[PDB]
C-alpha cells in the first residue's frame, strides 16, 4: 500500500505543489532514496525535483506549473509513487486550472 | 463459409482495434513492458500460443474493459467480442473444440486500470496478428 | 403498404450506426404504435433474412423531415443486424419484410486528409497528393475532382483504381492558372458509400 500526503492538490497555473508518498513494499518501508516518481506512467520526473524529506517520506516539487492538458475524460495528471522500476496502481490527482 | 475470408476479416478487425488504441494518445506513451504491481491479473507477457489461450486472454481483457466507464473502451470491448467469435469460428475449422480485486483497483485507480489494460491489449493483439501468418495450433 | 425500406449508415469513426425509415404509409393509420425491432447474429448475415422470434425494441426519435432515426451505439462491426418494422395494432401485429445489414459494409469513410496539390512546371503536370483516412483499414479507391478556381468551378473528374496510389498526375490545359482540388474515397469492393469531399486544396504559381 502507498499513502500520499496530501491525497489531492487543487491549484492554479503558476503555483507550486508538493506531494509526499510512503511506499510499503511487501511489509517493509523502502528507503526514500529508492523511491522514484512517475507522471501518468509515461515519463520519469527529473531527479532534480526530488527532495528527501526523511528516510521514509519522499517529496516532489513542481515549479511554474503549466495548465494540465486533458487526455480524453481525464482532466488531471496522475502522479505515481514508485519503488524503482516497479510502480503502484495508486496515484495522486493533480488539478491545475 | 470461406475460411480465407474469415482470416482476412480477422486480420482487418485486429488492425482496426490496434489503430483505435493507437488513436488514444495517452496510451501509446505507456511502456507495455514496464511492470505495474497490483495489476497482475491483466495478461502481461504470456507467450500466447494456443487458440484457447487467445480466447481466455481476450475474455479477460473484455471483462476488464467492460468495467471502465468510457465509450471508447465499450466499443473496444464489443470489437473484442467480435474477435472472440471469429476465433471460435476459426477453431471450428481444424476440427477442435474449446471450453475479484478488480473492483478495488477500479474504485481507487481508474486511470491505472485503463492505461495498463489498453497497453496490454495492444501488445497481445500485435502478438496475435504477427502469429496469424503462421498456422496456429488448437 | 408495409413495404418500408430501412437504410443504415455507419459513421466514419465506426462508433455508431444510424438507420432511417419512413412511416409515410402508416401515419394515416392511427390508434396503433409503430416501432423498430432488431435481432443480432453473432457473425455475418444469413443468405435469406428471417423474422427471428426473439428480438428487442430500439428507441427511435422522430425527425423534422418526418422520418424516424434509430442510432445504435456501440456497434458490433462484424455482427449481422436483422431489423424490421413492427406495427402493434389492437387486432394484432404486422411485420415488414426483414432486412439484414452488416455495419462493416455500410461504412461511410471520412474524406482523405492532408490533401496537397502542386504544379511541377518542369514537366507541366498537376501533381495531387493526399493521405488516406484513419478508417477503414480495407483497400480503398479514390476519385479526384479538379478545376480552375473561379465564380463557377467547371469540375473535371479522374478515377484512381490503384489501392496503393498516394498521388495522381493530371495534364491540365492552362499551366498558369490556380486550380482547386478535392478528393473523396470509397471501399474498393463497392460495399459502402462515397465519403464527403475533402477540404479544398489550392496550388501556387510564381
Ligand atoms: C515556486 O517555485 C519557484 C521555483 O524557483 C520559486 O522561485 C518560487 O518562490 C516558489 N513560490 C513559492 C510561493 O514558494
Amino acid at each position: 500500500d502507498v499513502v500520499y500526503f496530501p491525497p489531492k492538490i487543487l491549484t492554479s497555473v503558476g503555483s507550486n505543489a508538493s506531494f509526499h508518498c510512503i511506499y510499503k513494499n511487501e511489509n517493509q518501508i523502502i528507503s526514500s532514496k529508492q523511491i522514484v516518481w512517475w507522471r501518468n506512467l509515461a515519463e520519469k520526473i527529473p531527479e532534480i525535483q526530488y527532495s528527501i524529506v526523511s528516510d521514509r517520506v519522499s517529496k516532489v516539487t513542481f515549479s511554474n506549473l503549466k495548465a494540465t492538458r486533458p487526455r480524453g475524460k481525464f482532466t488531471y495528471d496522475a502522479v505515481y509513487c514508485c519503488n524503482e522500476q516497479a510502480c503502484h496502481h495508486r496515484y495522486a490527482e493533480l488539478y491545475v486550472i | 463459409v470461406p475460411i480465407q475470408k474469415v482470416q482476412d476479416d480477422t486480420k482487418t478487425l485486429i488492425k482496426t482495434i490496434v489503430t483505435r488504441i493507437n488513436d488514444i494518445s495517452h496510451t501509446q506513451s505507456v511502456s507495455a513492458k514496464q511492470r505495474v504491481t497490483g495489476l497482475d491479473f491483466i495478461p502481461g507477457l504470456h507467450p500466447i500460443l494456443s487458440l484457447s489461450k487467445m480466447d481466455q486472454t481476450l475474455a479477460v481483457y473484455q471483462q476488464v474493459l467492460t468495467s471502465l466507464p468510457s465509450q471508447n473502451v465499450l466499443q473496444i470491448a464489443n470489437d473484442l467480442e467480435n474477435l472472440r467469435d471469429l476465433l471460435h469460428l476459426l477453431a471450428f475449422s481444424k476440427s477442435c473444440s474449446l471450453p475479484e480485486s478488480l473492483d478495488g483497483v477500479l474504485e481507487a485507480s481508474l486511470y491505472s486500470t485503463e492505461v495498463v489494460a489498453l497497453s496490454r491489449l495492444q501488445g497481445s493483439l500485435q502478438d496475435i496478428l504477427q502469429q496469424l501468418d503462421v498456422s496456429p495450433e488448437c
